[PDB]
Parts: structure tokens; sequence; C-alpha cells
């Protein structure tokens, strides 16, 4: 469990 | 009292919509993640998808982040994802936001939290 952290783009 | 991984769906998670209400979502929405008590976030993204379905992304396809880290993950496939940003005609602290709907492949940063 690696989880996000951080929304980097979109597609 | 803000781990990363909780800064992270207080920003970006909306499992409670399969998709944006209409042209005010962005304005609601910022509001109540608290993303415009100091100044108005200019820009953030909502995944309408659930928590797990989002952190199954780590575990996707890895690329390259946008400044060259290694930790960026691509969904595989699209998710509904609700774009907000600040119209040119948005002053602090009464914030508007432009609300974009689209179905997206979303890149997100993991880490261990």
């Amino acid at each position: 469990p690696y989880v996000p952290v951080h929304f980097n783009a979109s597609v | 009292k803000e781990t990363a991984a909780a800064k992270f769906e207080r920003q970006h998670m909306d499992s409670s919509t399969s998709a944006a209400s209409s042209s005010n979502y962005c304005n609601q929405m910022m509001k109540s993640r608290n993303l415009t008590k100091d100044r108005c976030k200019p820009v953030n993204t909502f995944v309408h998808e659930s928590l797990a379905d989002v952190q199954a992304v780590c575990s996707q396809k890895n690329v390259a982040c946008k400044n060259g880290q290694t930790n960026c993950y691509q969904s595989y496939s699209t998710m509904s994802i609700t774009d907000c940003r600040e119209t040119g005609s948005s002053k602090y602290p009464n914030c508007a936001y432009k609300t974009t709907q689209a179905n997206k492949h979303i890149i997100v940063a993991c880490e261990g939290n």
C-alpha cells in the first residue's frame, strides 16, 4: 500500500 | 493533521457523485473541501470514483511525472473527473470556477503513506 499523494494530470 | 494521503482525499475525492452536477459544482465543491478559505486555489480536479478504485492506480501503469520523478502511475481505464478552474473574473474571497466534466485517464504520484 502505496497511496495517491498528488494528482499529477489527466489522460 | 494533514498527512499527504488525507490531503489528497480531501482535495480530489468525490465518490458521492458519478459526475458533475451542473455548472455550479466547482463553486460548492471548492468551497466544501475548504479550497478557498485563505485564498482561491486556482485549479483543482475531483475524481468521481471509489477511493479503492483510485488507490488501485498506484499498481497500474508506471510513468514519469511532469518533473521527472518515477513515482507516477496512469490508470488503465478512463475515470469520470471534474476540472475546476478559476474564471478570469474571480477575486478572493468570492472565488468563481468553471466546472468542466470529462472521462479521462488520471496520473497520480504515489508514496507509501
